[PDB]
């Protein structure tokens, strides 16, 4: 969906310290909201190893099954490089899958 | 850095921007210290002839490395030996008020 | 929610007694535009001697405002502003006196900006409003503005932003700004 | 008393509330949706401190799952303020800097301020409860002062700092109110001899890479002085650029010139806007240098002028590091009656307690009678008032003791004395030539209980800010008719306050 995070008083020309502000949160609904205001100053220390969600895709993306971004060398390996096994009751069927890791072996 | 690699034959020998502002988002006026290295894997090497003392103009600043003082440093003039090895830059920015003190790099 | 509204007034000489009659009135204009629901109102009028004119029991066993306000006197004192305030804090807002909890706070700090006498400083009663968590609106009287130095010490006892609580009472749109920030909330 | 139109330091509301980070909250998307979207607004608190607040979220419904989001910048800050500037690890009972930076961004108006280093007994400062430590200052728009201030950690832990800056004919104040670690050293064992009767009577049952040497000489013809430093490294090769800063006593500035005359100098450069700085409120200083020596001294002089008039100056302060490193670095400080610059405190084993407030309680006052004396007598403050003769007189550069006579007890308090007994009173180095005292002379004394060095029965007096002190003659010093009025009044003090002892 989509989480957005503004000023929800537009009419300020600066905030100052001690003041309330209007914060305004747009989001998907029936959600729960995690929350931090962080010091900018932090950051001149330490930016390495923060959150994102792309951060967050490429995790998932990292944790795919599918081993090759095409084909295969023939009807099966089209589907066991795709993270599939094809059988059939004639006997034409995917190599087997052995390994909970991608292939390259040393990689 | 202009360009984020270093090219072997840039005459300019390389030119840096400095930019450093308050938090709060206000420009700071002041002088720099910049120190360059090099790294080889897990393996650096500091460079102590290139430091330069250098000021800090309304939240800007240029900073030159002319070719030739570049090229009086290396040890190996020029080899294959010195692909693979990348530079890091220590910046040590004091204020007009002499007091707060920032540590900086750009690594890699 | 919950609307608990406290007002303060100066009494001392500095106020005379023209600008005095608009602050009780003002007040009782501004209780009564303020008919609306879930609000509730206590007074305490201040000098270098306090005297609480009504707490929240006893209005809300006594909803007119105009029986609550007619028989206020100037106290003609000194100016204890900063003791009047933990005054406010730690006796209105008090459970025994009719104070719910998790209700919106609001102190009207109703005076000419001028603390006399007063051995409390506020950097340990404004920090203590705002640990407490009360808004508080200030409306300056007379000269509250003609000195330089007065209209700061306003902004010093209103809450940030002061463009936004800070007003004078011959005015007649101090309410709206309020009793609109409730319309929502 | 001199102006009335500044906000008064009881009413300054500091800035309080510095979290390194905060609102960890969790809250929920109840709003009735538009377009697909519930919109919540959480109007919420600006805490007192002035940066760019960075807001980071994540939005978990179990129906489409997580998502991160844009961080929200909402930027803080006021006209005017101040940022002070510590450091973390620092040592209980060690003089140190600190260093308090006012910012200006106001397009074209210039400030003059009167802020203060607000009074802490954790902390020996110049700031005594009563005598307030206020600088007057001015700024020019669109920048900011750096403000030194030398202070001795007199406890351990989480110390907070406050200082209070006040304007004039304009509105805003603000405050700066910042803790930070203090610490412990634990040696206490400093060329002892080895039975020195340091021990009770009731228990049981550091500049290690520069060379410093700073002294401040005066000059030969308001006042002007000489700064001189002398330094060098210790290693096997020279060292890279090394940094200075330095600080002025309180009200100092440099020769403008020979400041110009010395940057021009080999090895050395001061920017031109530090340079060409104005004389309104130049004040802290920074040089830096292109490499410093192992092999010898190289040191360095220039002169100082006193911009304003006050008694007592803060010392100056000089520290000194090599480019790439401040946490090895070394600090003097300087002042020129004081030896290595150092406040004046009085130390026991691990204590010490800060010894720098008004000698004794003020004299020459046109009112001398009885009834303010027994006033300040019959307060229940005065633990003790005793009457000696200034018996024996240890002089040193730290205090200078004297040893008192105890012939009565005149008002006890807190105090087991015996009769014909002597004592131990002591008086700063600061404050000895003021007093004008001389030994063989009686005295009659009072103090406090609080005012009591030591624990018993190895104890000490101390003369404070409201400690009072008078000579007392002998009969043949007496009988002079211009001596009348004084020994009039003792006489009477004496019998009116023996016959009636204290009224309660
Ligand atoms: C060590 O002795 C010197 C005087 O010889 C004194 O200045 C210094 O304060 C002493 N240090 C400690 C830790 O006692
Ligand atoms: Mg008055």
């Amino acid at each position: 969906g989509s989480l957005v995070v503004k000023s929800g008083q537009s009419e300020d020309r600066q905030p100052v310290p001690g003041q309330q502000m209007t914060l305004k949160i747009e989001g998907d609904h029936g959600a729960r909201v995690v929350l931090v205001a962080v010091d900018k100053g932090v950051f001149v220390l330490n930016k390495k190893n923060k959150l994102t969600q792309s951060k967050i895709w490429d995790v998932v993306e990292k944790a795919d099954i599918g081993c090759t971004p095409g084909s295969g060398k023939d009807y099966a390996g089209v589907f066991s490089d795709a993270g599939l096994t094809f059988t059939s009751s004639s006997g034409q069927q995917t190599a087997q899958r052995a390994e909970l890791q991608c292939p390259q072996p040393a990689a | 850095p202009t360009e984020k690699f270093y090219y072997i034959y840039n005459e300019k020998g390389l030119e840096v921007t400095i930019t450093a502002r308050f938090l709060y988002g206000k420009k700071v006026e002041g002088t720099a210290f910049v120190i360059f290295g090099i790294q080889d894997g897990e393996q650096r090497i500091s460079l102590p002839e290139s430091l330069k003392r250098i000021p800090i103009e309304d939240g800007s600043g240029e900073v030159v490395l002319s070719r030739k003082v570049l090229l009086d440093g290396v040890q190996n003039p020029r080899a294959e030996d010195l692909v693979g090895k990348s530079l890091y830059v220590s910046a040590t920015v004091i204020l007009h008020s002499g007091s707060d003190m920032v540590q900086a790099e750009r690594s890699g | 929610e919950d609307s608990d509204i406290a007002f303060l007034i100066d009494g001392s000489g500095s106020i005379i007694p023209h600008d005095f009659r608009r602050m009780k009135e003002f007040v009782s204009t501004v209780m009564e535009q303020l008919k609306k629901s879930k609000t509730l109102f206590s007074l305490m009028q201040y000098s270098e001697e306090f005297r609480i004119h009504f707490t929240f029991k006893e209005f809300q066993n006594n909803p007119n405002p105009r029986s609550l306000v007619k028989p206020i006197t100037q106290l003609l004192g000194r100016t204890h502003t900063a003791t009047g305030i933990r005054k406010v804090v730690r006796e209105l807002f008090n459970i025994t006196n009719g104070a719910r909890k998790n209700a919106f706070k609001i102190l009207v700090v109703i005076t000419d900006g001028e603390k006399f006498g007063d051995p409390l400083g506020y950097e340990d009663v404004i920090p203590e409003a705002d640990r407490e968590g009360v808004i508080r609106y200030v409306i300056g009287v007379g000269d509250a503005f003609r000195s330089e130095k007065s209209r700061q010490e306003l902004n010093t006892i209103a809450s940030k932003p002061p463009r936004d609580h800070v007003f004078q009472v011959n005015n007649f749109e101090a309410l709206k700004t309020i009793q609109n920030q409730l319309r929502e909330k | 008393n001199l102006d009335e139109d500044i906000i008064a330091e009881e009413n300054i509301v500091s800035r309080s509330e510095f979290p390194e980070s905060w609102l960890w909250n969790v809250e929920d998307l109840k709003e009735p949706p538009k377009n697909g979207i519930s919109t919540k607004l959480m109007n919420i608190f600006l805490k007192d401190s002035i940066t760019t607040w960075e807001i980071l979220a994540v939005s978990m419904s179990d129906k489409k799952g997580i998502c991160v989001a844009d961080p929200f910048e909402v930027t803080v800050m006021q006209d005017f303020f101040i940022d002070l500037r510590l450091p973390y690890s620092v040592v209980r009972n060690e003089q140190v800097e600190i260093r308090a930076v006012l910012y200006n961004y106001r397009q074209n108006q210039e400030l003059k301020v009167r802020v203060e280093l607000l009074h802490n007994p954790a902390f020996c400062s110049l700031a005594t409860t009563k005598r307030r430590h206020q600088q007057t200052v001015t700024i020019p728009p669109k920048s900011s002062l750096s403000v030194p201030y030398v202070i001795v950690p007199l406890k351990t832990g989480l110390q907070e700092v406050e200082v209070k800056a006040a304007v004039y004919h304009h509105f805003i104040s603000d405050g700066v109110r910042k803790s930070l670690k203090v610490v412990p050293e634990g040696i206490r064992m400093n060329k002892t001899v080895a039975v020195r009767t340091l021990d009770p009577e009731r228990l049981g049952r550091t500049c290690n890479k520069f060379d410093l040497k700073v002294t401040i000489k005066p000059a030969p013809e308001k006042n002007t002085m000489i700064l001189e430093i002398c330094t060098r490294y210790r290693g096997d090769q020279d060292a890279t650029m090394s940094i200075l800063d330095i600080s002025m006593m309180t009200g100092f500035a440099p020769d403008t010139d020979d400041l110009k005359q010395l940057a021009n100098g080999v090895d050395r450069y001061i920017s031109k806007y530090e340079l060409d700085k104005a004389f309104s409120d130049r004040n802290t200083l920074i040089i830096y240098l292109d490499k410093v020596s192992h092999s010898e001294d190289d040191c360095l002089a220039f002169k100082v002028h006193q911009y304003f008039n006050v008694e007592l100056i803060q010392p100056g302060a000089v520290k000194v590091y090599a480019y790439y490193n401040l946490e090895e670095s070394c600090t003097r400080f300087y002042h020129p009656e004081k030896e290595d610059g150092k406040l004046n405190k009085l130390c026991r084993d691990e204590l010490c307690r800060c010894a720098e407030e008004n000698c004794f309680i003020q004299k020459s006052d046109d009112k001398v009678t009885l009834e303010e004396r027994l006033d300040k007598a019959c307060e229940p403050g005065v633990d003790y008032v005793y009457k000696t003769r200034l018996v024996k007189v240890q002089l040193s550069n730290d205090f200078d003791e004297y040893i008192m006579a105890i012939e009565q007890t005149i008002k006890s308090g807190s105090d087991e004395v015996q009769v014909g007994q002597q004592r131990t009173f002591i008086s700063p180095i600061k404050c000895r030539e003021a007093l004008k005292l001389e030994e063989k002379k009686h005295y009659l004394m009072w103090g406090l209980s609080s005012d009591f060095w030591g624990e018993k029965p190895n104890l000490s007096y101390i003369i404070g800010k409201d400690t009072w002190v008078e000579h007392w003659p002998e009969e043949d010093e007496c009988q002079d008719e211009e001596n009348q009025k004084q020994c009039q009044d003792l006489g009477a003090f004496t019998e009116s306050m023996v016959v009636f002892g204290c009224p309660n």
